[PDB]
């Protein structure tokens, strides 16, 4: 449901 | 509406509905009492969400303060010691949406939000994913996810307070009401992690989603914590042998229905693991497993036996076939 983050 | 007025006008206006809005009312004591200003305010919100869902170019710079303000003074507050919901919700549901669609809206500029939106203003927050209340965890878990997404300055402080809460939740209270919760947003997380893995997420990982295993009321949270741990193993193999053998540690002593979840997550595992780490830990494993065919608990029993059914585990178990049928079948091989 909550969409992945890409991490920076 | 607000959009009603004058452009000139538009500003001051809003700024003094936020600012009514910092009125609280209390629903518990008298819960019939003053209900005409509750509802004044009830539709001030209501009108604000509207404003700026509809409207571009309206959360200029003196609205940020003004939001935030608005924000904390409902929602940072003490929380009382089949769930008990919040009965302040008709106002409180609103703030969240409010603030939730501010954050969204494509006026928003994190450049001059992080001024307000700091470390403080985190710390605060989380301390609310304990409320008893569903509603508001699940707008807690959107809201957090939404500003560590959009504030790279807050993201290495946002995992540091998630594990002070899980450190004090596994090692003093054995109580949080919203672990699940907090292991969603960490799932969304460790899933966009580059490689290789920084030793900050390999530590969290041993320290903190290991031991959670072990916490007495896990079933509340354990597909999410189950979700974590199989992510961690698809960003880096090399890390199957301490999880496999860590779950092997914490997997129940007695013969339980709780042994269905350790099940489901080992299966997950598995269907993501190496040949190579496969051979490590399969010895261990599978003298587990023979442990919950021949379980008492019939769902445990027929649990296991399904692993037979998983094309993969089975050319795993079929190519080292010497040395896991004496495991399983003793009195045969």
């Amino acid at each position: 449901k909550l969409d992945p983050i890409i991490e920076d | 509406g607000i959009r009603d007025v004058p452009p000139a006008d538009q500003e001051k206006l809003f700024i003094q509905k936020l600012r009514q809005c910092c009125v609280l009312f209390d629903f518990v004591s008298d819960p019939l009492s003053d209900l005409k200003w509750k509802e004044v305010k009830r539709a001030a919100l209501s009108e604000m969400v509207e404003y700026i869902t509809h409207n571009r170019n309206v959360i200029t710079e003196p609205i940020y303060p003004e939001v935030v303000h608005m924000f904390a003074v409902n929602m940072f507050r003490t929380l009382p010691p089949e769930p008990t919901l919040e009965a302040a919700w008709p106002h409180l549901q609103l703030v969240y949406e409010f603030f939730l669609r501010f954050l969204e809206s494509p006026d928003f500029q994190p450049n001059i939000a992080k001024k307000y939106i700091d470390q403080k203003f985190v710390l605060q927050l989380l301390e609310l994913f304990d409320s008893e209340d569903p509603r508001e965890r699940d707008f807690l878990k959107t809201t957090l996810h939404r500003i560590y997404g959009k504030f790279l300055g807050l993201r290495a402080y946002i995992r540091k307070q998630i594990n002070n809460i899980f450190y004090r939740f596994i090692y003093e209270t054995e109580h949080h009401n919203g672990i699940a919760e907090l292991l969603e947003i960490l799932g969304s997380i460790i899933n966009g992690f580059a490689l290789p893995l920084k030793e900050e997420h390999k530590i969290f990982l041993l320290k903190v989603l290991l031991p959670l295993h072990k916490v007495k009321s896990l079933s509340v949270y354990h597909p999410q914590l189950a979700y974590c741990v199989v992510q961690f193993l698809e960003k880096d193999s090399t890390l199957t042998e301490p999880v496999v053998m860590a779950l092997l540690k914490y997997w129940p002593k007695t013969h339980s229905p709780k042994e269905v979840m350790f099940l489901n997550e080992l299966e997950e595992i598995l269907d993501v693991i190496e040949p190579s780490e496969f051979v490590k830990i399969m010895e261990p494993l599978f003298r587990q497993l023979a442990k919950c065919v021949s379980s008492p608990h019939f769902q445990v029993a027929e649990r296991a036996l399904y692993y037979w059914n998983n094309e993969y585990i089975m050319s795993l178990i079929s190519d080292n076939a010497a040395k896991i049928l004496p495991i399983m079948f003793p009195s045969l091989y």
